[PDB]
C-alpha cells in the first residue's frame, strides 16, 4: 500500500494571506494525488485531482502541486471559512489510502471572554443535584484555562470541558466549563467561582455568584 | 444537482448486523459504482471499498473483507452497506461517495455520513434546564442566556432557541459522554430590549426517546 504522509498536522495563517499544505508519498505515485477538504460538520467535498486539476467549481486560490514523492496543496486570500480539515488521497494504484489530515486554523487579533456564571435551576436543584454552568464566549487565541472555585477552595474535580470549534464568521472559540454538584453540597457552600486565565491579560477574569435581586 | 442522502445514525449494541443505505441521486446509477469510506473519530480517512452498481461485484479493502457486505437495491439505485456482528471499535461514521471512474480512485460527491455508535448503553432522555442569570449584563447591553441540556443517550439532540428564530448569538458548546449519558449545552446572547420582554425559548428534541421540550428561560432572579 502507498502511504501518505501530512506533517505538519495543524496550520494557522491569517485572512488573506497564504498557506501550504504538504503531502507526501512513500514512492513515485506520479502526480495521481486528490486533495479533499472536509468542512467541521460536513462531507468532503474534492478540490483537486492529478496534483494540480480543480474540480467543477473549487475557485482558483487553490493551487494543488508536486511530484515524485512530494506534493503540495496551496490556498491564497484566505477567507475565515477556510477553515477545515485538509487530506490527500492518492490515485495511482489500489487501495486508495489518505493523509492524516491538516487542519487550517484563521489566525485572529485578540479576543478576551465573555464569562457568564450560571446557577442551578431550581427544577435541577428539585431533582438533588446542583450545576454552575459558566460560559466563555467568543475568545482568540484557543487557550483559556478556567478553575473552580467554591468558597476559595479551588474545586479541581466534576467538571465537564467542552469547547466549540473555530468559528467560520469571527475566527474565535468559546467554552462551557459545568461543575456538577450535590444539592446538599451546594447548600454546604456559597461562593461559586468561574475565574480564567487567558492571554488577554494578566489579572484573571473571574466570575462568581449567588442569589440576590436585581 | 446529484445527491445522496444516506440513513438516519443507528444505536446498535454489540453483536448485531446494520444495514446502512446510501439512496443516490442526480446522476445514473449503472454508470458510476460506489465508494464506501469509514471516518472514525480519532483516525481520518479510510477507502472500505467499491462497488460495480452494474455488474454489482464489490473489491473489498483488506481491513474489511468479511464482517462488511456491500449490495444495492438498483431498482431505487440505493447503495447499502452492512456490518454483521458489530465490534464496538466499528464507531463511526460511514460515508458513501461516487466512484468518479471504476474502482473509485475520486470520490466526487460524497454522501451526509451515517454515525454508528455500537453501545450496551440504554436510551435516556435528556432533562432540559433553562439557564436564567443572576442578572449579570453580559458585555454592552446583551444578556445572555442558556439551556443545559442534560443525562440522555445517545446523540443527538436538536436544540434550536426560539424554534429556529434566535440565530444569531448562539453557541451550542459540543456533547460530551460522562461516561454513561451524555450533557450538552447553548448559549445565546440578546440585547436588553429583547429579554425578558420578548419570550426566549429552548426547544429540545431527543428522537430517541422520541422527546420533544420547550423551555422559557424566564428572569429567575
Amino acid at each position: 500500500d502507498i502511504v501518505m504522509t501530512q506533517s505538519p498536522k495543524f496550520m494557522s495563517t491569517s485572512v488573506g494571506d497564504r498557506v501550504t499544505i504538504t503531502c507526501k508519498a512513500s514512492q513515485d505515485v506520479s502526480t495521481a494525488v486528490v486533495w479533499y477538504q472536509q468542512k467541521p460538520g460536513q462531507s468532503p467535498k474534492l478540490l483537486i485531482y492529478w496534483a494540480s486539476t480543480r474540480h467543477i467549481g473549487v475557485p482558483d486560490r487553490f493551487a494543488g502541486s508536486g511530484s515524485g514523492t512530494d506534493y503540495t496543496l496551496t490556498i491564497s486570500s484566505v477567507q475565515a471559512e477556510d477553515l477545515a480539515l485538509y487530506y490527500c488521497q492518492q490515485h495511482y494504484s489500489p487501495p486508495w489510502t489518505f493523509g492524516g489530515g491538516t487542519k487550517l486554523e484563521i489566525k485572529r487579533a485578540d479576543a478576551a471572554p465573555t464569562v457568564s456564571i450560571f446557577p442551578p435551576s431550581s427544577e435541577q436543584l428539585t431533582s438533588g443535584g446542583a450545576s454552575v454552568v459558566c460560559f466563555l464566549n467568543n475568545f482568540y487565541p484557543k487557550d483559556i484555562n478556567v478553575k473552580w472555585k467554591i468558597d476559595g477552595s479551588e474545586r479541581q474535580n466534576g467538571v465537564l470541558n467542552s469547547w466549540t470549534d473555530q468559528d467560520s464568521k469571527d475566527s474565535t472559540y468559546s467554552m462551557s466549563s459545568t461543575l456538577t454538584l450535590t444539592k446538599d453540597e451546594y447548600e454546604r457552600h456559597n461562593s461559586y467561582t468561574c475565574e480564567a486565565t487567558h492571554k488577554t491579560s494578566t489579572s484573571p477574569i473571574v466570575k462568581s455568584f449567588n442569589r440576590n435581586e436585581c | 444537482q446529484i445527491q445522496l442522502v444516506q440513513s438516519g445514525p443507528e444505536l446498535k449494541k454489540p453483536g448485531e448486523t446494520v444495514k446502512i443505505s446510501c439512496k443516490a441521486s442526480g446522476y445514473t446509477f449503472t454508470n458510476y459504482g460506489m465508494n464506501w469510506v469509514k471516518q472514525a473519530p480519532g483516525k481520518g480517512l479510510e477507502w472500505m471499498g467499491w462497488i460495480n452498481t452494474n455488474t454489482g461485484e464489490p473489491t473489498y479493502g483488506e481491513e474489511f473483507k468479511g464482517r462488511f457486505a456491500f449490495s444495492l437495491e438498483t431498482s431505487a439505485s440505493t447503495a447499502n452497506l452492512q456490518i454483521n456482528n458489530l465490534k464496538n471499535e466499528d464507531k463511526a461514521t460511514f460515508f458513501c461517495a461516487r466512484g468518479e471512474d471504476n474502482f473509485g480512485s475520486l470520490s466526487d460527491y460524497w454522501g451526509q455520513g451515517t454515525t454508528l455508535t455500537v453501545s450496551s448503553a440504554k436510551t435516556t432522555a435528556p432533562s432540559v434546564y433553562p439557564l436564567a442569570p443572576v442578572c449579570g449584563d453580559t458585555t454592552g447591553s446583551s444578556v445572555t442566556l442558556g439551556c443545559l441540556v442534560k443525562g440522555y443517550f445517545p446523540e443527538p439532540v436538536t436544540l434550536t432557541w426560539n424554534s429556529g428564530s434566535l440565530s444569531s448569538g448562539v453557541h451550542t458548546f459540543p456533547a460530551v459522554l460522562q461516561s454513561d449519558l451524555y450533557t450538552l449545552s447553548s448559549s445565546v446572547t440578546v440585547t436588553s430590549s429583547t429579554w425578558p420582554s420578548q419570550s426566549i425559548t429552548c426547544n429540545v428534541a431527543h428522537p430517541a426517546s422520541s422527546t420533544k421540550v420547550d423551555k422559557k428561560i424566564e428572569p429567575r432572579g
